[PDB]
């Protein structure tokens, strides 16, 4: 799935697998993001759902209400369909 | 303007400037190790002395380390923990949660406001030191709290909001500005000051007197560990080494440890379990054990949760009565504190381990040192604090939570 990862340096429309979290694919391709845990630890790696659809089950306090607004944990979530997702922004969920 | 910029404003003012105040700064060990990456170096390349030297040359007046503040936290939190235990043996409940992480406290204030009394009332290390310097140090040095500005270097953005808590005032701030590793490192490069090319500087003593950061040679093993250690050593009378946290099968990122606590012979603690035997989280009574001779003890169940997304899956296990623990530490970082959002970003999926290993040297790791052996801490707890959990301690070393968040 082609995901338009919005970053402070612009955008990065790369191919994200349906079985692999966008976070891994982002850094593996070439992006500025914190990678270490992946099991949903820090909220600093929370992406912003601009459009499309993403799937997250095991996450933090940002549940459906936040997901439907544009908050998803890209470390334990993948794009169910091609879309644009922001990255660096942990203040919008505080 | 950003809180970081505000600090630079005061620093820009001459030392002898009529409107210039005393700008003290406190750095964290987790920053000292990763600060090298901001200069394109290996984690741990920058010495603590080099960092202090650089900071002092930035325009700062006093440079302190968070270790001194942590030494206080260990004493207070340890005493509160011991209190919770002793009170239960006599018949703040349990389990008890650690409060350092600002990300965790926000969750218990907005998501789970029913676990408020379960968490410690002790303040964070940096918030303790900040309050101490703006009081004891202010009075000792003879400076007004309004003429003292304090900055802190934290590896997490959430630390600013922690110091931004309304009631965290003196006697309008205990902590005025917080700067992250990435920002601090950029400032150094902006001014043209390379830490890797600086001599071995020196730290300031928060006590106002003496040379050094006020910390003795030796690691504490961590706030949680040192707190447990202090309680264990006073309850058992036996020394406690380093705790080897083991991962829990079924819960990724969750580590547990069972500490066999045996009441010291000839102590009130021994009489407690001899004179007697028998909230959303109801204590099970504690995992106790006994021998056919009449002498037994209790094993403390400690657990560590790494991540806010991990707490959600952990608390639900405790609520169901599946995961029974007595002491639980919740971190807002992926692994420890060396991997916060304020830390630099290098090409390594396991850069966290490198910083953790470079936190202390071989000697510092081998040399164990507790806060109750620190002359500076002992003195502070005598001339000003009086006693742990005391009046002054409850004032500047303790705090409360807000149901609904800040
Ligand atoms: S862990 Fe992250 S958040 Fe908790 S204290 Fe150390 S730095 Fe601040
Ligand atoms: S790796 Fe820490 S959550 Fe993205």
């Amino acid at each position: 799935y082609k995901v338009t990862l919005k970053t402070p340096s612009g955008d990065k429309t790369i191919e994200c697998p349906a079985d692999t979290y966008i976070l891994d694919a982002a850094e593996e391709a070439g992006l500025d993001l914190p990678y270490s845990c992946r099991a949903g630890a820090c909220s600093s790696c929370a992406g912003k759902v601009a459009a499309g659809t993403v799937d997250q089950s095991d996450q933090s306090f940002l549940d459906d209400a936040q997901m439907g607004n544009g908050f998803v944990l890209t470390c334990v979530a993948y794009p169910t369909s091609d879309c644009t997702i922001q990255t660096h922004q942990e203040e919008a969920l505080y | 303007l950003s809180h970081v910029q505000q600090a630079l404003a005061e620093l820009a003012k001459p030392k002898d400037d009529p409107t210039r105040k005393h700008v003290c700064v406190q750095v964290a060990p987790a920053v000292r190790v990763a600060i090298a990456e901001t200069l394109g170096l290996a984690p741990g390349a920058t010495t603590p002395k080099q960092l202090a030297e650089g900071l002092r040359r930035l325009g700062f007046d006093e440079v302190f380390d968070t270790l001194f503040g942590a030494d206080l936290t260990i004493m207070e939190e340890g005493s509160e923990l011991l209190h919770r235990l002793t009170e239960h043996l006599e018949a703040e409940p349990l389990p008890m949660f650690t409060s350092c992480c600002p990300g965790w406290i926000a969750m218990l204030e907005k998501s789970y406001p029913d676990l408020i009394p379960y968490v410690s009332s002790c303040k964070s290390p940096q918030m303790m030191l900040a309050a101490m310097v703006k009081s004891y140090l202010a009075e000792k040095k003879g400076i007004a709290p309004k003429d003292m500005v304090m900055v802190s270097i934290m590896p997490c953005t959430r630390k600013q909001s922690e110091a931004d808590r309304d009631w965290f005032c003196v006697d309008t701030r205990q902590l005025d500005h917080v700067i992250t590793t990435v920002e601090l490192g950029n400032i150094f490069k902006e001014r043209g000051i390379n830490l890797a090319e600086l001599p071995e500087g020196e730290w300031d003593n928060p006590m106002g007197v003496g040379s050094g950061a006020g910390v003795l040679f030796g690691t504490t093993g961590g706030v949680m560990e040192a707190a447990l250690r202090t309680a264990y050593e006073l309850f058992t009378g036996t020394p406690l080494p380093r705790l080897s946290l083991s991962e829990v099968r079924g819960m990724d990122g969750i580590k547990e440890t069972n500490i066999t606590m045996v009441p010291a012979p000839g102590s009130k603690f021994e009489e407690l379990l001899k004179h007697r035997a028998a909230g959303p989280l109801a204590w099970d009574g504690g995992a106790g054990f006994t021998s056919e001779d009449g002498r037994g003890g209790i094993t403390l169940r400690v657990a560590v949760a790494n991540g806010l997304g991990n707490a959600k899956k952990l608390i639900t296990k405790m609520q169901a009565g599946e995961a029974k623990y007595d002491f639980v530490e919740i971190m807002a970082c992926p692994a420890g504190c060396v991997g916060g959002g304020g830390q630099p970003r290098s090409t390594d999926k396991a850069i966290t381990q490198k910083r953790q290993a470079a936190l202390y040297n071989l000697d510092e790791k081998s040399t164990l040192r507790r806060s109750h052996e620190n002359p500076s801490i002992r003195e502070l707890y005598d001339t000003y604090l009086g006693e742990p959990l005391g009046h002054k301690a409850h004032e500047l070393l303790h705090t409360h939570y807000v149901a609904g968040g800040v």
